[PDB]
């Protein structure tokens, strides 16, 4: 078991050890457990106790072709976050050999802070609740108890420090019950070192596994298959059927949504459409022709092998971004052409009002943030925007914005500015003085204008809001005016526009105005206080 | 010996997440930490400790050597009080201030062995390939409010000699920093500082009198267009929130009719007296604005564009304690975030220099943009508070007006 310094565990604030009643079992489940516990009892994992323990946890007996600590846990203090973020292939380095040792029941190999052991008391029942039951407790980290994964890692970490000091050129990854160990040594020296480590472990009681259970390359990590020279994307399989329920259609869209990252072209517009007005998860929705098709158009793509290469510190890091459509972006991070480490895309973030350059700025930062985690470095960007468009925009925008070292790449569609409000009133251009008003309660409004050239109009609106009339007024202005227009309004929202000049909004109306603005040759927006 | 520090009643330790760091940054931190560990300043910790404060690295204007900086903002806020030194209202008057980093003097003092757990911090591993390296403090941390406190006597104790050697010089202490101001000319100044260090060392350029909180100036022209006036009216109208004596009635009359935005309108004598009367009101800071010590200090910033930024420090809306304009520094030409953080460090130092406490900032940047790269250009020992906001189109048009030489 272990000569390992225990970790001092405590219960949450002022709470106290579990006292749940021992679930009753058959003569067959009892004699089963009676068997396994006299075993552990001897291995040095559990310890027969008596009436000197008020605490008790419910032991069950399942046959695999078990103790419920739920409560003990909900009373156990909080530990540090047992590593929650895991490596990503795109950040792994190629290795000559990579062995994975299975420190399975290494749990029952680590001592449990003596004092705390009591709280882990449980009882074996008697044939139909007869005389006293068999009572025990844990001397080691309990499979399923809150503090065991953290305490295990801590341990494994302390134990490896010596070995790791002893051979830097040997990377050892700690994860769950596995010790994924790799190196750049010759298969022989590697094989030799694995046995050395294996034995070091053994020197502390961790009886590392046989050949039968033995694990080897490739390895399934997240959605990939890992090979020491490179990785491949675990081929995804779309089921075929004559009956699609809702769940069936969702779990699918999910899988597909995941693929969208790696695999380019995947679509689920027509597939998502089948969820409209769904009454129950089990409902059976016949697939439209369009859905039957796209589903078929994907199956193909997914039948494409996508292999990848590992991270090479001696080489540069590059990121190219493509605007797949409005608000959607595709990116691929490679060090050497067509040999990508990672790729992925960003769903049409549907804001309230922004523009392409800003949206580009966010994709760029979501990436940078990603990159820094995976590589502790940030990629050089190749962006479909002219350096002029950039300077022109950013330099003036009202908000701190920025883009790390980047370089333009003429890979259309290139992102640009759809329009630019004139910086100064247009001489010559007609001047529309607009006004919209509505009764917010009766939702009845009117919108219209009058120009310095004597042109006027007014439309009566119903089921509208005031902002809508204010904006409609402006829409009409752009509609009835020529290629160059001046527009003065007391609209607070129109003021948000002159300052942000959005090219996409949550408001269809705003969108229409945008389509109008994009159409003029010159537009000057002037805001003025009301009344 | 150690003094018993504690947490404000019913408060628990910080459990703030360590944001990802650059390799360069991690290498240095690891390098830096194995040392302090050696020197016994810090000690690796166990999983039974769940608190955590973020950390990062910076090049304190003069380096190659990275400096370790921790964000105890949470801890500080959760740490009991000790009810520093009363603010020398006279410091802001000195002809020149020079700042000194004296957090180095804290490792000397041992931290209450029962408060250490709360000082736990983590050094991340790239690609989560390794579990973070968990440490905690055994001595006094730099950046923690309890440090300059506990080390007060010791500190006050060592400066008297110098204080008694120059009394025309003020020594102010904030966090890890030391603000030193005097009126001696430059040479006789910086020679009096290096002289100060020497002393400071055998153990372990600001000019406040130039800070002319400037006025608002309205545009003057030969001829004014309909648009010219409208813009002015707007600005004034807004400005009326500060100076209620401001009036745009007579001007809002010249604005009768649907004439071309570009057409020219002749100013009636009335609209002229009126304007002239407004020019007067804007001639001096509004009456009755007084700093409240039992109220938070606010610093709102605006991106005027073209490397320019403006700021206002108040406590109550429209009741500004100071106003300023910041122009980017040579080098930050294409970096909005660098310009911004340099701006913020400046304002916070001015704030400290005048009121001896940091202001809570209101920033014109997205949380994401900010959090991603601010540490890249931070150079101060302390970290002020902030929130991200959307600049009202008017507030900018108005302050963009402030005067210049
Ligand atoms: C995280 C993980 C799945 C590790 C084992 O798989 C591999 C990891 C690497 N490269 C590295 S840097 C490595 C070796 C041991 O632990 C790590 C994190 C390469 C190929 C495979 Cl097959």
């Amino acid at each position: 078991i272990s000569p390992i310094e225990t970790v001092p565990v405590k219960l949450k604030p002022g709470m106290d050890g579990p006292k749940v009643k021992q679930w009753p079992l058959t003569e067959e489940k009892i004699k089963a457990l009676v068997e396994i516990c006299t075993e552990m009892e001897k291995e040095g994992k559990i310890s027969k106790i008596g009436p000197e323990n008020p605490y008790n946890t419910p032991v069950f007996a399942i046959k695999k072709k078990l103790v419920d600590f739920r409560e003990l846990n909900k009373r156990t203090q909080d530990f540090w976050e047992v590593q929650l973020g895991i490596p990503h292939p795109a950040g792994l380095k190629k290795k000559k050999s990579v062995t994975v040792l299975d420190v399975g029941d290494a749990y029952f190999s680590v001592p449990l802070d003596e004092d705390f052991r009591k709280y882990t008391a449980f009882t074996i029942p008697s044939i139909n609740n007869e005389t006293p039951g068999i009572r025990y407790q844990y001397n080691v980290l309990p499979q399923g108890w809150k503090g065991s994964p953290a305490i295990f890692q801590s341990s494994m970490t302390k134990i490896l420090e010596p070995f790791r000091k002893q051979n830097p050129d040997i990377v050892i990854y700690q994860y769950m019950d596995d010790l994924c160990v790799g190196s750049d040594l010759e298969i022989g020296q590697h094989r030799t070192k694995i046995e050395e480590l294996r034995q070091h472990l053994l020197r502390w009681g961790l009886t590392t596994p046989d050949k039968k259970h033995q694990k080897e390359p490739p390895f399934l990590w997240m959605g990939y298959e890992l090979h020491p020279d490179k990785w491949t994307v675990q081929p995804i399989v779309l089921p075929e059927k004559d009956s699609w329920t809702v769940n069936d259609i969702q779990k699918l869209v999910g899988k597909l949504n995941w693929a969208s990252q790696i695999y380019p072209g995947i679509k689920v517009r027509q597939l998502c459409k089948l969820l409209r007005g769904t009454k129950a998860l089990t409902e059976v929705i016949p697939l439209t022709e369009e859905a039957e098709l796209e589903l078929a158009e994907n199956r193909e793509i997914l039948k494409e092998p996508v292999h990848g290469v590992y991270y090479d510190p001696s080489k540069d890091l590059i990121a190219e971004i493509q605007k797949q459509g409005q608000g959607q972006w595709t990116y691929q991070i490679y060090q050497e052409p067509f040999k990508n480490l990672k790729t992925g895309k960003y769903a049409r973030m549907r804001g309230a009002h922004t523009n392409d350059v800003k949206q580009l700025t966010e994709a760029v930062q979501k990436i940078t943030t990603e990159s820094i985690v995976i590589w502790g470095k940030t990629p050089k960007f190749k962006l479909p925007i002219q350096k002029e468009t950039w300077e022109t925009w950013w330099t003036e925008y009202w908000q701190a914005t920025w883009i790390p070292e980047w370089e333009f790449v003429n890979t259309p569609p290139l992102v640009k500015l759809w329009y630019q409000l004139e910086k100064e009133p247009i001489v010559g251009a007609e001047t529309f003085y607009v006004d919209g008003a509505a009764n917010r309660e009766t939702k009845l409004g009117k919108a219209g204008y009058v120009t310095n050239r004597g042109r006027q109009k007014v439309v009566t609106l119903t089921d509208t809001t005031n902002q809508k009339t204010e904006l409609q007024a402006i829409y009409l202005a752009l509609q009835d005016s020529g290629l160059e227009v001046n527009i003065v309004t007391d609209s607070q929202y129109a003021l948000g526009i002159i300052q942000a000049q959005p090219d996409q909004s949550e408001s269809e109306l705003v969108n229409q105005i945008i389509e109008q603005l994009i159409k003029k040759e010159k537009v000057y927006l002037a805001w003025v206080p009301a009344h | 010996e150690t003094v018993p520090v504690k947490l404000k009643p019913g408060m628990d330790g910080p459990k703030v997440k360590q944001w990802p760091l650059t390799e360069e940054k991690i290498k240095a931190l690891v390098e830096i930490c194995t040392e302090m560990e050696k020197e016994g300043k810090i000690s690796k910790i166990g999983p039974e400790n769940p608190y955590n404060t973020p950390v990062f690295a910076i090049k304190k204007k003069d380096s190659t050597k990275w400096r370790k900086l921790v964000d105890f903002r949470e801890l500080n806020k959760r740490t009991q009080d000790f009810w520093g030194i009363p603010h020398p209202a006279g410091l802001k008057k000195k002809k020149s201030v020079t700042v000194l980093d004296v957090g180095d003097a804290y490792f000397s003092v041992p931290l209450d062995e029962d408060f250490r757990k709360y000082t736990a911090f983590t050094i991340p591993s790239i690609n989560n390939e390794t579990p973070g390296i968990r440490y905690q403090y055994n001595v006094l941390p730099q950046g923690w409010k309890g440090s300059p406190a506990i080390f007060q006597s010791s500190m006050t104790k060592i400066l008297e000699p110098f204080r008694k050697q120059n009394p025309d010089i003020v020594i102010y202490q904030y966090m890890d920093d030391l603000c030193v101001g005097s009126d001696l000319e430059i040479g006789q100044h910086r020679t009096k500082i290096e002289e100060l260090r020497q002393h400071l060392l055998r153990w372990g350029e600001l000019h406040p009198d130039k800070w002319t909180v400037q006025p608002i100036v309205l545009p003057e022209k030969d001829s004014w267009t309909v648009n010219d006036i409208q813009k002015l009216v707007g600005k004034l109208n807004w400005a009326s929130q500060i100076y209620p004596g401001i009036k745009v009635r007579q001007l809002c009359k010249l604005l009768r009719g649907t004439k071309a935005l570009t057409e020219v309108i002749p100013l009636t004598e009335e609209a002229e007296l009126e304007l002239a009367e407004n020019r007067e009101i804007l001639k001096e800071p509004v009456h009755g604005v007084y700093y409240d010590p039992s109220k938070d200090l606010i610093a709102e910033i605006q991106k005027q564009g073209q490397g320019q930024w403006t700021y206002q420090i108040y406590q109550e809306p429209f009741k500004n304690l100071k106003t300023g304009k910041y122009a980017r520094m040579r080098g930050a030409h294409t970096n909005d975030v660098k310009q911004l953080t340099e701006a913020v460090q400046k304002i916070t130092t001015e704030s400290i220099v005048i009121w001896g406490k940091t202001p809570k900032f209101k920033l014109p940047i997205q949380k994401e943009t900010w959090e991603t790269w601010w540490t890249e250009y931070w150079q101060a020992t302390w970290i002020p508070e902030w929130e991200f906001v959307n600049t009202p189109p008017l507030v900018k048009l108005w302050y963009q007006l402030e005067k210049e030489p």
